[PDB]
Formats: C-alpha cells, sequence, structure tokens
RNA sequence: UUGGCGGUACUUUAUAUCCAUCUAGAGGAGCCUGUUCUAUAAUCGAUAAACCCCGCUCUACCUCACCAUCUCUUGCUAAUUCAGCCUAUAUACCGCCAUCUUCAGCAAACCCUAAAAAGGUAUUAAAGUAAGCAAAAGAAUCAAACAUAAAAACGUUAGGUCAAGGUGUAGCCAAUGAAAUGGGAAGAAAUGGGCUACAUUUUCUUAUAAAAGAACAUUACUAUACCCUUUAUGAAACUAAAGGACUAAGGAGGAUUUAGU
C-alpha cells in the first residue's frame, strides 16, 4: 500500500482540507502547486536553489506564525520577487499582523537579496473540504 | 410435527474406497435398469462409467456415459439429478450400505472419443513394415 | 488488442465484392449490409488481393522466421521454390515423353501435397498417471493436424542436415522427397500412427 | 459520535439569493470584459473566466467556474411542504412522488384506452431512455427495478390504441439513438497547374507519416520521396503493400501517385503509404467501391503502436526471470 | 541542522506511538508544549513593541528593549509556576458517584438523554445503567470482534420511566443509543397519593418472579437494588419487593414495568363496579375516608362479602404472621433509600 | 446459538492458468555480477513466496559506516556541567514501502423485534433507511476508441527499513566521540540472475539490412578470461575503451524450471 502524502481515514470524524484531501497522483489534474517558479522549465537553471529558498520559506512562515496558518502557503516568484500567499486564523489581534508582516518582509528580504512580500487573507476559521 | 420434521431447512480410507465405488455401482446399475427409480429414468437407459466416492467421503460422484445429442444430455441430466436424492434412499432401505454419501452425477465424454480414435486408427496409414472496561476512570473524573 | 471486441476481421477477397448481387447467398448478402454499420480492422501487412498470395505458404514463412526476419525467411522459401521447379525441369527435360507427363513442375502443387502427405490423424498426448508416463491415443483438429506437419517438415531441414548445406537445398529435397511419400517427415507419421495403435487399450486413462 | 456535516439541503430562500448574486456576478464580469451586459451570455461567460483565471488542470470539473446556480446545485433540493408543514404533493408520503406521480399518469391513460375500445411504429431508430436519464427527468434517484417497471408499463401504452396525445407522452421518454456514419469522407478533387486533376490525403502507420498525391490519370508510376518505388521499396513485401489498393479496384496502370513519407521503418513507411494512396483513390472510385476498400481493411488506420516499457521488468509485457525458489 | 527538523504535530505522533503492529493487537502521553507561549516572548527577553509589550505607553511611542536579568528570571519562574499549577489542575478531577460497588457500572447515573429533534430537552430526566456486559464476538474483521451490550433505565421521578438495550463496539456509544432508544418506551406508572403503589402486585416474567407490596409512608425502598433504583426514578418512596426465581436483570426489568404499568387505581376500581372505594386507616379510627366514587351512576347492589375468601395466599406472607422465625438476614439495620 | 473448520467435492467464472497447446529461454561451457560458505586484523542491512545487478540511477583515494597505527579532548552552532554518537531495541514509532491486490470489501449514524446469545430479504415486494472510504466514473499517454499506465480501502505478515532523515526508552562522554595515514585479502567451493558462444536462417568485407564477392571443422565458428601494447579520466590505473597476438572449453545442454495472448 502507498503511504505517501495520503491523510488515511478515520471513522468519518476528521477534518481533511482540499489540498489534504487528494493524494499525489492528483497533481496537475484536481490541485495544482504550492510554489510557482521557472525553475524546473526545460533548459532552465537554479532548480536546487528555487527548491532549498522554498524549503526554508515554509519552515520560517510557519515559526513566526505559529498556530496561526489555516493552510499551506503558496510561493510565486516572478523576476527577482518573491510573493508568498498564506491563509492565516484570525487568532492574533490586527496589530500583531502588521508587526509579523513587516518584519518578516525585511527580514527575508535582506536574507535572500530580493524585495519580498507577504500576502495574508485571513479566514475565520480552517475550511473543511470533506470529513473522512 | 411433520413440517417441523420434513421442512429440514436447519489405507484404510484407499481400500474403503475400492469397495465402497465398486459396490455403488453395482447397485446404482441394477436401480436404473427398472421403473423403481421412475419411469422416466428407466426410459434414459443410462449406463455407468464408475462411481468416485471422495476420501472425505463428502459426496459420491456417479459417472454417466454422455451421448451425442446436447439436448439428449440436457435432459438427462436434469432428471438424473432430480432422483439423485430418491435413489440414495432406495439403496439405504434395500440395506446396501448403512451410509451413503449426496449422490452426484458427472458426465462421462470419454466414450465417445474412445469410438472416434478407433475410426482414424482403422483409417491411418500406418506405412509400409478489566481496567479500561470498568468506571474507574469514569468515577473519578479523568473521562 | 488494441481493437474493441467490436471490430471485424477484413475481407481481402476481391471476387466476392465484385460478384452480382443476385450471386450471393442471402447469408453473405446479410453480413455485407450487416458491416456497413461496423468497425472493421486495418488489413494486416503481408494481407494483400494478389493472385499469388498463398496462405499455406504464407504461414510456413512465418514458422520459419527468426526474432522477426520476415525477408530472410521469405526469402528462403522463395529459393526453395525455385530449387523444387530448377529440380523437376532437370528432371522433365531429361525424361521420355511418356515419362514427362507424370513429372509435376509447379513448385506450388508439390509443396501442398508435400505437406498433406505429413499431416497426421491422430496424435498422442503424454499423461503421467500414478508415477508413469502413459501417453494415450488422441484426434486431431484440422488446425492441429496441419500445424504437425509444417513444424515436422521445418524441424527435420533445420536439424538433420550437413553442416554446408543450405536450407532452400534440404527443403527443396524434402518436399519433393515428402511428395512421394518417402522421406523421413513421413516416417515421423508413420511413428505417430503406429504407437497410437499400440496404446489403443491406454486411450481410457 | 457524529462530526461530518450533514449533507446540505438548499432552502428556495437561498437558491434564490445565489440567483441574485450571479446576475450581480455578470454585470461584473461584463463590465471587467468591456463588453455588454444585456448580450453577455453563458458562453462568454465561460471564456472571460478562462482568461481570467488561467487553470491548466486536466479534470475540468476542478476548474474555476461561474454558472448559473440552476447548474451547479442539484435543480431540485427545494423543501417538499409549507410553513404548516403540509407537503405539495398528494404522493409525498410515498417518498418517490417524482416516479409514482409519473406512473399514476400513465396508467391512468392505459385505462381510459382500455375502456374506450394501425401500425405502432411510429417512431424508428429510436431506444427508450436509459435509467440515468429518467432519473433526471425525475430529480430523484431510481432502481433498476423501478426503472424495469416503468418501461413495462410505457410499452403496454403502445400496445393499445394511441392517439396523438399518447404519441406525444412516449416520445418524451424516447431518444433517439446515436447515428455513427461508418462512412468514408471522401476528399475533394483539386486541379493542378496543367489541369489534371488530383487528390490528396494523409496516412499514419507506426511512426510514419504519408501524404499520398494521387492523380486521376496516368500509366501506374508511383514516386515515393522523389525516387522511383522500385528503388525507395527494394524488398518485395513493402512494395506488395503498395499494389493492394490499385490491386483491389483494379485500377492497375491508371493512376500518377507522388508520396512523401518521413519516419518510421521500411514496412511502416510502405503501410503509412498504402493508407495514404486508399484515402486519396476514394475520389476517383463510386461510393460502392469505397464502401468495399473500407470493407477489406483499406481505409481503417491501424492502432497498433508500440507499448511502453514497465519499471520492474524487462520489457513492456516481459517480466524479469523468478528467481529459482 | 535546520533543515532536519519536524513539527510537532510529527514528533508526537512518532514517540506516542499509537498507531503500530503492538497498538492494535496488543503510558506515553501528549503534551501541548505552545500552550503558555506568547507571541513574542523569548529567553533573552527582549521587549517588541506591538508583539509582546503596548506599542504606546502613556502617549510615548515603545521602542526596542531587553529586560533585566532579575527581571526576567522572575518571568521565567513565573511560566514554571503556572505551567505546574496546569499540571496540577489535570491531576484534579471531579469524583462521581458510585453505584451498586466502586468497579461496577450497575446503578450509575450518566446524565440526561440528548435533545430531541426540534430542541426537546429532557433535563428532568436522568439516566441509570443497570447491567453492563462486554462480551467478545467472532467476525472476520479481528477474528473475534468486541461489543458491550448495556441495558439502563430513565425516568423523572414523577411516575415516567423507560428501559432500553444498547448495544456498541464502543462503551460510550452503547450508553447513548440506550439512553436516547429508552426515551422512545416512557411507561406513566400510576403512584397511590404520590409514593407507593395502588396494590400489592405479584408476577412472574419468565423464571423471574417479582412480589411488591405496597406501604406506608416513611416505609422507605426495602428492595432488590435494582428495583431501588428504578423505583427512584419512577417516584416511589415507599414499598416492599422480593424477587426469587432467576436474577436476570433484563427479566427484571421488563418484570418490574409489566407490573407497576399494569396496576389498577381506585378511581378505576371505582369505575368498573359502580361502588365507592373507602380508606381505613389504624391512625385516623374508624373514620371513613372516599378516596374514590364513581364517575357515573353509583350502584345500590352490595359487594358479596364472601364468609371464607378463596384468595391465594404465599407462604412467605403467610409464614410471618404464623409466628414462624425469620432468617437473620431480615429486617436488618439498613441506610435509609 | 454464532463463529470457525475441510486434506470436501460437483457446477459456473475467468487466469500466459495446475495440466495440455505455442515461442524463446534457464539447467551444460566460458565469462560478468549478487549471495552463501570457507576465510580476513577488516563493515552494516535484505536473505521462502514478498532476499540474491537488493539499499548502490553504482566501493582505486574519497565514498566509509569497517580493520591497524598515530593524534585531539568545550571538541561545526548565538547560548547551554554542553557539543558529539551509523551505540542497543524495526517487538516503542513517524516517515516511506512490500504481500495478498485491480482481491471486494471496511467503518459510522439512525430505525425495528412478545428480547436482541442476534437479526433485519422478498420488486405482482413482507422492516429497514440514509450518508462515507474503496471499486466504478473521471483525468493521463495532446482526435476517437481499445489498450497501457495510474489507482486499489480496512485488515493479514509484531513483513522491510533505528544506516535517508526524525524520534521514545536504555547506553558512551580522555570515549561507543573527532581527525590523519595505510589497508579492507583471497577460493581445486556451492548457488541465483545476466552476458556471450556453440555457427550455414552461419562467419568476413562493401553497402546497408537490398544485393554482391569470399570463408566454411580443427581451431572453420569460437575468449567482454589471462597475457602484451596504445588511448581516455585522475594527483594516483588498481578502472574503462581500442588493437595485438594467445587461444582453451563449447557441438544446443538430465530431472526440473522462467516469461509471453
Ligand atoms: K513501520
Ligand atoms: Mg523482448
Ligand atoms: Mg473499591
Ligand atoms: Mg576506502
Ligand atoms: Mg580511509
Ligand atoms: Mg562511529
Ligand atoms: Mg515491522
Ligand atoms: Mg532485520
Ligand atoms: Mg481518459
Ligand atoms: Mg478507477
Ligand atoms: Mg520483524
Ligand atoms: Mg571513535
Ligand atoms: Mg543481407
Ligand atoms: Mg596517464
Amino acid at each position: 500500500k502507498n503511504r505517501a502524502a495520503r491523510v488515511r481515514v478515520a471513522k468519518g470524524n476528521k477534518p481533511v482540507s482540499y489540498e489534504e484531501a487528494h493524494a499525489p497522483h492528483y497533481i496537475a489534474h484536481r490541485k495544482g502547486w504550492l510554489s510557482l517558479h521557472t525553475g524546473n522549465l526545460d533548459g532552465e537553471d537554479h532548480a536546487a536553489e528555487r527548491t532549498l529558498e522554498d524549503v526554508f520559506l515554509r519552515k520560517f512562515m510557519m515559526g513566526t506564525f505559529p498556530g496561526c496558518l489555516a493552510d499551506q502557503i503558496v510561493l510565486k516568484r516572478r523576476a527577482n520577487q518573491v510573493d508568498i500567499c498564506a491563509l492565516v486564523l484570525r487568532q492574533l489581534p490586527a496589530h500583531k499582523f502588521y508587526f509579523l508582516v513587516g518584519y518578516s518582509e525585511t527580514l527575508l528580504s535582506h536574507f535572500y537579496k530580493c524585495p519580498v512580500r507577504l500576502h495574508l487573507q485571513t479566514v475565520p476559521s480552517k475550511v473543511v473540504y470533506k470529513y473522512i | 410435527n411433520l413440517l417441523k420434521k420434513f421442512a429440514s431447512k436447519t489405507k484404510e480410507d484407499s481400500i474403503r474406497l475400492r469397495v465402497l465405488n465398486g459396490l455403488l455401482y453395482k447397485s446404482l446399475t441394477e436401480l436404473l435398469c427398472t421403473p423403481q427409480v421412475s419411469q422416466e429414468v428407466y426410459d434414459l437407459n443410462v449406463e455407468l462409467s464408475k462411481v468416485s466416492v471422495t476420501s472425505d467421503f463428502s459426496a459420491c460422484r456417479v459417472y454417466w456415459k454422455t451421448g451425442v445429442s446436447a439436448e439428449q444430455n440436457k435432459h438427462t441430466e436434469s432428471v438424473l439429478q432430480r432422483s439423485a436424492a430418491y435413489m440414495r434412499h432406495l439403496l439405504i432401505s434395500q440395506q446396501t450400505l448403512r451410509n451413503v454419501p449426496p449422490i452426484v452425477f458427472v458426465q462421462d465424454k470419454r466414450d465417445l472419443v474412445l469410438a472416434e480414435v478407433d475410426r482414424l486408427l482403422a483409417e491411418a496409414d500406418f506405412g509400409p513394415p478489566h481496567r479500561d472496561a470498568s468506571p474507574r476512570s469514569f468515577l473519578l473524573g479523568e473521562e | 488488442s488494441r481493437y474493441a471486441p467490436e471490430f471485424r476481421e477484413p475481407l481481402i477477397d476481391k471476387e466476392y465484392y465484385r460478384k452480382p448481387v443476385a450471386e450471393l447467398t442471402e447469408e453473405e448478402k446479410y453480413d455485407q449490409e450487416l458491416k456497413k454499420t461496423q468497425f472493421i480492422k486495418a488489413a494486416a501487412a503481408t494481407e494483400t488481393s494478389s493472385v499469388f498470395a498463398d496462405p499455406v505458404i504464407s504461414k510456413f514463412t512465418n514458422m520459419m522466421m527468426k526474432g522477426g526476419n520476415k525477408v530472410l525467411a521469405r526469402s528462403l522459401m522463395a529459393q526453395t521454390l525455385e530449387a523444387v521447379k530448377r529440380k523437376q525441369f532437370e528432371k522433365y527435360r531429361a525424361a521420355s515423353a511418356e515419362e514427362q507427363a507424370t513429372i509435376e513442375r509447379n513448385p506450388y502443387r508439390i509443396f501442398h501435397e508435400a505437406l498433406k502427405n505429413c499431416e497426421p490423424v491422430i496424435g498422442l498426448v503424454p499423461i503421467l498417471k500414478g508415477g508413469h508416463f502413459y501417453q494415450v491415443p488422441v484426434p486431431l483438429a484440422d488446425r492441429r493436424r496441419r500445424f504437425l506437419a509444417m513444424k515436422w517438415m521445418i524441424t527435420e531441414c533445420r536439424e538433420n542436415k550437413p553442416r554446408r548445406t543450405l536450407m532452400p537445398e534440404k527443403l527443396s529435397h524434402e518436399l519433393l522427397e515428402a511428395f512421394h511419400n518417402r522421406g523421413p517427415v513421413i516416417k515421423r507419421k508413420h511413428n505417430m500412427h503406429k504407437m497410437a495403435e499400440a496404446n489403443r487399450a491406454l486411450a481410457h486413462y | 459520535n457524529v462530526q461530518a456535516s450533514r449533507q446540505e439541503s438548499y432552502t428556495e430562500d437561498f437558491i434564490k439569493k445565489q440567483i441574485e448574486e450571479f446576475n450581480i456576478g455578470k454585470r461584473h464580469l461584463a463590465n471587467m470584459m468591456g463588453e455588454d451586459p444585456e448580450t453577455f451570455a453563458e458562453e462568454d461567460i465561460d471564456r472571460a473566466i478562462a482568461y481570467l483565471f488561467p487553470s491548466g488542470l486536466f479534470e475540468k470539473r476542478a476548474r474555476p467556474m461561474m454558472k448559473h446556480p440552476e447548474h451547479i446545485f442539484p435543480k431540485q433540493r427545494a423543501t417538499q411542504w409549507g410553513e404548516d408543514g403540509r407537503p405539495f404533493h398528494f404522493l409525498f408520503y410515498t417518498g418517490k412522488q417524482s416516479y409514482y406521480s409519473l406512473m399514476h399518469d400513465v396508467y391512468g391513460k392505459v385505462m381510459q384506452l382500455e375502456k374506450h375500445r394501425a401500425e405502432s411504429r411510429d417512431l424508428i431508430g429510436s431506444r427508450w431512455l436509459i435509467k440515468e436519464e429518467l432519473e433526471e427527468m425525475l430529480v430523484e434517484k431510481l432502481s433498476d427495478e423501478d426503472y424495469a417497471q416503468f418501461i413495462r408499463l410505457l410499452e403496454k401504452l403502445l400496445t393499445l390504441p394511441c392517439g396523438p396525445a399518447e404519441e406525444e407522452f412516449v416520445q418524451r421518454f424516447r431518444r433517439s439513438v446515436t447515428i455513427q456514419s461508418k462512412k468514408q469522407l471522401i476528399e475533394p478533387v483539386q486541379y493542378d497547374e496543367q489541369g489534371m486533376a488530383f487528390s490528396t490525403s494523409e496516412g499514419r502507420r507506426k511512426s510514419a507519416t504519408a501524404q499520398a498525391v494521387v492523380y486521376e490519370h496516368g500509366s501506374g508510376k508511383i514516386h515515393v520521396n522523389g525516387v522511383d518505388y522500385l528503388i525507395y521499396f527494394p524488398i518485395t513485401q513493402d512494395r506488395e503493400q503498395l499494389m493492394f489498393p490499385f490491386h483491389f479496384l483494379d485500377r492497375l496502370e491508371r493512376h500518377d501517385v507522388t508520396c512523401t513519407v518521413s519516419g518510421g521503418g521500411r514496412s511502416a513507411q510502405a503501410g503509412a503509404i498504402r493508407l495514404a494512396m486508399a484515402r486519396a483513390l476514394c475520389s476517383f472510385v463510386t461510393e460502392d467501391e469505397v464502401e468495399w476498400m473500407r470493407q477489406a481493411g483499406l481505409l481503417t488506420p491501424d492502432p497498433r503502436i508500440r507499448e511502453r516499457k514497465k519499471p520492474g521488468q524487462e520489457g513492456a509485457r516481459r517480466k524479469f526471470t523468478w528467481k529459482k525458489r | 541542522s535546520f533543515f532536519t527538523k519536524l513539527t510537532a504535530e510529527e514528533l508526537w505522533k512518532g514517540a506516542l506511538a499509537e498507531t503500530g503492529a503492538g497498538a492494535r493487537k496488543g503510558k506515553k502521553k501528549r503534551k501541548d508544549l505552545n500552550r503558555g507561549q506568547i507571541i513574542g516572548e523569548g529567553r533573552s527577553g527582549f521587549l517588541w513593541p506591538g508583539l509582546n509589550v503596548p506599542l504606546i505607553k502613556s502617549g510615548v511611542v515603545q521602542n526596542i528593549g531587553q529586560r533585566s536579568k532579575e527581571e526576567q528570571q522572575k518571568v521565567e519562574a513565573t511560566m514554571v509556576e503556572q505551567r505546574e499549577e496546569w499540571d496540577r489542575k489535570r491531576k484534579i478531577k471531579v469524583k462521581r458517584e458510585r453505584g451498586w460497588s466502586g468497579n461496577t457500572w450497575g446503578g450509575v447515573s450518566i446524565g440526561p438523554p440528548d435533545p430531541g429533534p426540534n430542541g426537546e430537552t429532557y433535563e428532568d430526566f436522568d439516566t441509570r445503567i443497570l447491567e453492563v456486559r462486554n462480551v467478545f464476538n467472532m467476525t472476520a474483521k479481528e477474528g473475534r470482534k468486541k461489543s458491550v451490550r448495556v441495558l439502563v433505565a430513565v425516568g423523572n421521578g414523577n411516575g415516567a420511566a423507560g428501559f432500553a438495550i444498547g448495544k456498541a463496539a464502543d462503551r460510550g456509544d452503547a450508553f447513548r443509543k440506550a439512553k436516547n432508544r429508552a426515551i422512545h418506551y416512557l411507561h406513566y406508572i400510576e403512584r397511590y397519593e404520590g409514593h407507593t403503589i395502588f396494590h400489592d402486585i405479584s408476577l412472574r416474567f419468565k423464571r423471574t418472579q417479582i412480589r411488591m407490596k405496597k406501604q406506608p409512608r416513611g416505609y422507605g425502598l426495602r428492595c432488590h437494588r435494582a428495583i431501588i433504583t428504578i423505583c427512584r426514578l419512577i417516584g416511589i418512596k415507599d414499598m416492599y419487593a422480593r424477587v426469587t426465581g432467576s436474577m436476570n436483570m433484563l427479566n427484571l426489568t421488563r418484570g418490574l414495568f409489566h407490573g407497576l404499568a399494569r396496576q389498577e387505581t381506585h378511581q378505576h376500581l371505582a369505575d368498573k363496579k359502580g361502588l365507592h372505594v373507602v380508606e381505613f386507616r389504624e391512625e385516623c379510627g374508624p373514620l371513613p375516608i372516599v378516596v374514590a366514587s364513581p364517575h357515573g351512576a353509583l350502584s345500590k347492589e352490595p359487594e358479596p362479602e364472601p364468609e371464607v375468601p378463596d384468595t391465594k395466599l404465599d407462604w412467605q406472607d403467610v409464614k410471618a404472621m404464623q409466628g414462624l422465625k425469620r432468617s437473620v438476614w431480615f429486617n436488618l439495620k439498613r441506610p435509609a433509600t
């Protein structure tokens, strides 16, 4: 049996999101890609470096917004610009989010030497695709 | 209690199985040579190749010499099978064997093959020569 | 298979399609109208309306082919037919008028009558009963009877020939020697039938 | 012990609001794309959504959609009773009010025809609607026994004398059988600068592709890639494959063919040409002949192509040896 | 390395080892480590305006700062106290009352049944367990599957009571199924003056014999522990009962409700015979008390009084009045029921 | 009263399927390679189906985890009586899989029974109902079909993997940690898989698989061994390729067994 990225069946009481519900073979069929860069296109270089930056950027955002992320972040690179699109729960006060955006943007712009912007869409609670 | 009774909803083996097979064939051949089982069964003029009793003794398989016509064989199969339960009764009642297994009727088309070979062989060119169950956790407030 | 079960085998008979409508049996007439609403398989690469195409010889070519080398197998069969035609032409020219009549110079007719002379009516299927090998007389179908004749020829030539002889020269010498009912392949057929006679009693098993 | 949420039931008030939001959506989508709201249509909506939200997901159910609520939502999930709680249909408590309401009408029709008292094949080449189509008309789930019983009642209606009202009724439950024409698509007949007639057609065998250019009048001169066919095809079986189209229609020595085959091997290139010639030669033969070609295999593309190798086995079907146990 | 670090959800899944070959076919406890952490609080004690301290204080825009070594040690110790206090809260529990024994489920209240379809609350009803069987059955899933069969009773203490059997693989599920099924089978039991049965009741349900007796006020419930439990749910306060034969809990529950729901009130007897029903209490002297008068027409034919009644008497009841010594176990001092 | 159990048969259903049929193989020779054994101062893991060109889409140093010798003791990091550990347990686990398997089932909420240990179907219908997961459908192989892939739940084998990484428990901390140098050998052995050959449907040469001219049994076919030269990568040839001669065995392989519709 295949155990990869499959949120296994419980007893109908586990709330899975749309992204979690779909197994790897549904990538490019029902669900898209969380990161979009040009480094895996044919005849393009720097796939290794773009992928390493993504791994870090996901661990950074989880720790910087602990318990406030409703779903996985979406990374969008255009030219040298990096854009982080995160669904965040409305737990923290509004002014605290302005602090973490100013901090996380400046810190990651001086670390990777690119303009980095953070885009946050606030949800009242995690969105449940189905109960499995 | 009639309705209750008749609804009925709910090296030793090698030598023993060489005697039951021979005797059952000897006995079932005699049963089918008279109208005793039925008039339909008597007119079918069925012949018996051999009887094979299973090692478990779960069933008794009777091999009957199939014919050319499928319709003749399909009719013979239905008539023979319907009366198989009755045939077993007649063998226990005449005291052939004290215990007889469920009779099953299998086809034996081998007699047709042997006739075919002899036809070709004559015509052939030979050639020139408890803790969880108990209320302790419930009554302590843990749950 | 890449053909759905609804596809129909193609019919490559030139005369059949051009026959007058009244000359066709109503059963054949029905199939033509039905096929108009069916799917037809594409014809094979070796299926043509040629008047020189013989199915029996085409099958014999495929049974000699090794590793998909059809060009070589067809070449060997073409050389065989020529080697048989040239062997009869020599005999015909070097024979009296009376003898000349009997001599057959058609290689296609020597090939068909040779194979037919090597086809066995009955067969032997080896069985194991009680720890011994009891082979028993069997009857062979029209397909099994033809396959055995072709297989026995392609195997006598492949194996029981001198090292420097070639297949077109051993096969030609066997089609003609079989065509007269005296070859070793004919003996293989005779041995099959004689064993079946010996095993007449063991047919029951 | 249930956390899975109830399957959502849609009130008529809910769907009604979904249709006002959609109607305001169209006016916005029209304003975005610079089109006129009055004429903006479902087709224009789907095209605009595809431009503004490009998705390359292979399954089209998973792509963005801005459809009318009647489409996305099930047609009839509305309340089956009013404020007082009294159902709207007298057959509500049966559980299949729509299936039994239809079986009530057809049974009453049958009784009037039988009490009141020609060929019944008014419609031909038609089929009874499949269970899935019936379920769509009723808007309720049906079993196989329910569908089978419905058809028997409709058949009995046809058996009896039928006025034009009955014929229109049974028509609703008759769907025209799909008409797949198994008849070759004849190519046009172009004209050259010299003025000679000629037809062209493509052919594909394995990885080889050919583009034949048969001429109506010729002496049988076939040129493959600007070469003769005896030179280009030194193998007899390849030439025999080119002979099959013309020999079959007894048209040898009557046409001049110009071929251009690229790709594949010798046999795949001859096979590709054979189909290309058979399809081009259709324009110069009678329809009865074109059917004889189609029924002899000359006009069907061969779908047999090399199968991919599988990981963990030696070949497409060949398996690695099962190590001796 | 920073890249070999996993999230808390994955770390606890591995450490707890709940899903494993040993667990299914035959203790580590999970903890949340982000419970007390406030965003912006670090070991170094830095103060971040807008994150962990006020952005503006007394009208002054704050700037970055760090707490002194003494101040930070206090904050560290305070959090340690709160964690220990939180752990103490986890240890603290509200003990529930036992039933007929400390390790048995019989007699244990499990609350009211759940609300109904249209917000029909049952807060006035109490549920009691009577039997809990934990039996293993044979099914292809695990070879031998587990099952819990629970018999419960419900009542509002005002005459309405019912019982049901619930089965499930989990004990919690059996409790829910039995509790909500019993609310659909509510008998109404007639109580004389709200505290006792209208008359003596003797019955045999299968092999379980029950013999109930009407008693005066203050007598209490001198009955089988299961009958005491149900009588409290029904609202009976004073009665005697004896159970003989088999002690099957289901037959005793079914037999009890069968007799209590088939009893004849005084008004019913007055209507059936047309005569007055009169009561004579020894504490009221010869004073006749009228407890029920016929609704329709009062008859004038006296009820026949036989010289010697043909009643079928129980030796157990009569034996006492004959002067025969009782058992040492009879009429012992017991707590108020 | 349920379940289990059979070494149970008969009847269907299908299966590159037990047997039968078909084709090329394996089992014999020479080599390449894995494993076991022997064996070395000198790893580890897999090791019936479901290990054996397996982790390795790869070991001359490195890789490296092993052996011998010498050497360092706050010894990668901002801080830490700390760093570090391929130390033990896959029978504590996560992660990622094998196996039955493209087998058809697994789990939960309700309702019903003169009590339920359980059961719940009848279609001209008699108490069952309504949602999930798998299958199916859909999508992919850029028309269409078919086919192929992908998919395949719950469980079974305490199956595989503490040595991908992480990690519970136990253990080392002048050593079970770190680093440098040099080594990690072989086989009158067994066995698995692969490769090549045993030739005439062949060998060599030109073309090209067309055709032609030669060779064709003692070395004719025939060495991807050994040995000898040269070139390639490298710091290092112990590696690979190309020639050269040398040429031994091999003459189509016992039972038995593998794959293919
Ligand atoms: K595991
Ligand atoms: Mg192959
Ligand atoms: Mg106690
Ligand atoms: Mg080394
Ligand atoms: Mg080293
Ligand atoms: Mg070490
Ligand atoms: Mg394991
Ligand atoms: Mg192991
Ligand atoms: Mg598709
Ligand atoms: Mg599928
Ligand atoms: Mg194990
Ligand atoms: Mg060390
Ligand atoms: Mg050649
Ligand atoms: Mg060099």
